[PDB]
């Protein structure tokens, strides 16, 4: 009825810049003002296709890998009182180190939980 | 509201189902401590409301 | 045993990069393997550090789920597309969305850049293409003809410029001057989701979820037909050394010969921990520029990177 | 031997399910503020 679901979509083919630019109209928008007219290019120190062709990846790669590993590596009198110690081995749990694939069950989510409900 | 009962139907659904936290020894030990500190203040245990009563 | 394959080593996981919070529907390497890039169902593109695989930066500005990403490797671009209906370009130089390319009806797919001319090509879910001039963010020509959404677009310089699968079952090769088709290939029986072309041989090869098939570009002539591989396939890569790579919605992932199509390895990958069994899935995957690395990105809002075993022949058939 | 409902380990843990191999890197928020760039101009 009124309420109701696509199942069809609407095809692109027949509206302003679609067969003759809607047959030339004089209308435009304050978007399609010139804008960024000139493009920029990789230069000699940025990415050059040259620079990037005569290239061996695998070593620098390596190279990059073997780095990253080893700074991985090299970062890393009231005694009559009726309850004793009772957090004695307790060192802190790393739950903060977890990532967990669900929403209600992700340390972040438990954290806005306790957070934002009084 | 609703992420909230969710968590909620979660906890005690949790409670249900892992027994109570309280260890039974602790319950005790928190029972007898406050006996001791009733009996230590003379306390008179709270009736019923009474049929008669004036307030 | 009509051919013998050539014998390619194993690949093996050895990293899984965690931190988006949606689908990971895109990935692409930078020409120069310093980092890649990554979009995502929560509407950041993150840019990773591709040797220690370590966030180095989380763009925002979609409004919606960001379905490809692609770099330029002739000007110093980022160029997107989403969900959004937007096709934007972020200028690396300032970290910051300089054009949108406006004009799509409905989600954007796909883009491809133009390998020589400044041209981007972009599919959606309104049965077109579009041909957009970068510099001017105008619809050069409107590819039009398909009758269900287009899943992908590849370019070339070479003949046939522009390429096309959709989810009409049918492929369209098409006339990038003209705006107009050159050759329909109707062989496949169900949604063509993933073009690829072959950086030598003057081949391409595409996939669906009854087999995947390999074409000569002209006039797309039969060559061959790779079977085996049967689900719901998103993304199709190939290796310089004839690896092709086949990941579909399953979370599986078969790795494949080229030349004779000899199925050599099956990769069921597992899941993140959180994680769902019914949520394995690739989206896309990805050869760095040393084609020794194998980016994919998972339905379990992961990146997966392999690489090449180096304990040699186990193997042969 | 009583699990609390505030640590109630779901979901096991990330080196258990890949391997020992495999390294797992949990990457949440990020070095190179956003104006610090990608390709460096040419100053």
């Amino acid at each position: 009825t009124a309420a109701r679901p696509t199942f069809e979509p609407a095809r692109g083919g027949r509206g302003k810049g679609e067969g003759d630019l809607s047959q030339l109209s004089k209308q435009y928008s304050s978007r399609d003002l010139p804008s960024h007219t000139k493009i920029k290019y990789r230069q000699t120190t940025q990415d050059a296709p040259e620079e990037v062709r005569n290239r061996d990846f695998r070593r620098e790669l390596e190279e990059r890998e073997r780095a990253a590993a080893r700074e991985k590596n090299r970062d890393r009198w009231d005694d009559d009182v009726v309850f004793k110690n009772c957090a004695k081995g307790v060192d802190d749990q790393k739950k903060d180190k977890r990532f967990v694939n669900d929403t209600l069950r992700s340390e972040f989510h438990k954290k806005f939980m306790e957070k934002y409900i009084k | 509201t609703r992420l909230y009962l969710k968590a909620e139907q979660e906890r005690q659904h949790n409670y249900l189902k892992d027994g109570p936290y309280i260890t039974a020894e602790e319950a005790v030990a928190v029972y007898t401590t406050t006996v001791h500190w009733l009996e230590s203040r003379r306390f008179s245990p709270i009736p019923f409301p009474p049929l008669s009563y004036k307030h | 045993t009509m051919p013998k394959p050539q014998w390619h080593p194993p690949w093996k996981l050895y990293r899984v990069i965690s931190g988006h919070l949606g689908w990971v529907r895109c990935i692409a390497v930078e020409p120069g393997n310093q980092w890649f890039v990554t979009g995502s169902a929560d509407r950041t593109i993150k840019i990773w550090d591709l040797a220690s695989g370590k966030l180095k930066l989380s763009l925002t500005g979609h409004i919606s789920t960001v379905r490809g990403v692609i770099v330029s490797t002739r000007s110093p671009y980022l160029f997107s597309c989403g969900e959004d209906k937007q096709v934007k370009c972020w200028d690396l130089e300032y970290n910051k969305v300089i054009r949108h390319y406006h004009g799509h009806l409905s989600a954007v797919y796909g883009l491809d850049l133009h390998p020589t001319i400044d041209v981007l090509v972009t599919c959606s879910r309104d049965s077109t293409a579009r041909i957009w001039d970068v510099r001017t963010k105008a619809s050069v020509h409107t590819l039009s003809g398909h009758t269900n959404a287009v899943a992908t677009v590849r370019c070339q310089a070479a003949e046939p410029q522009i390429i096309t699968g959709s989810h009409d079952t049918t492929i369209r090769l098409w006339d990038l001057v003209a705006g107009k088709t050159r050759v329909t290939l109707t062989n496949h029986k169900k949604s063509v989701r993933a073009v690829v072309l072959h950086p030598r041989h003057y081949t391409f090869a595409s996939g669906s979820p009854d087999n995947i098939k390999q074409w000569k570009f002209p006039d797309g002539s039969f060559i061959q037909n790779l079977s085996g591989h049967n689900a719901i396939i998103n993304t199709l890569t190939v290796n310089s050394d004839g690896v092709l790579v086949s990941g579909a919605d399953n979370g599986t992932m078969h790795l494949w010969d080229w030349r004779t199509g000899y199925n050599f390895q099956r990769v069921h990958a597992a899941v993140q921990p959180g994680s769902l069994d019914s949520e394995s899935g690739i989206f896309a995957c990805a050869f760095d520029q040393s084609e020794s690395r194998l980016l994919t990105a998972e339905a379990d809002k992961t990146i997966k990177v392999y690489r090449e075993d180096d304990t040699a022949t186990e193997e042969t058939h | 031997e009583v699990v609390l409902h505030e640590d109630k380990k779901y979901y096991p843990t990330a080196e258990e399910v890949y391997g020992p191999e495999v390294e797992t890197i949990v990457q949440e928020e990020d070095t190179q503020p956003l104006t610090e760039p990608i390709i460096k101009p040419v100053k």
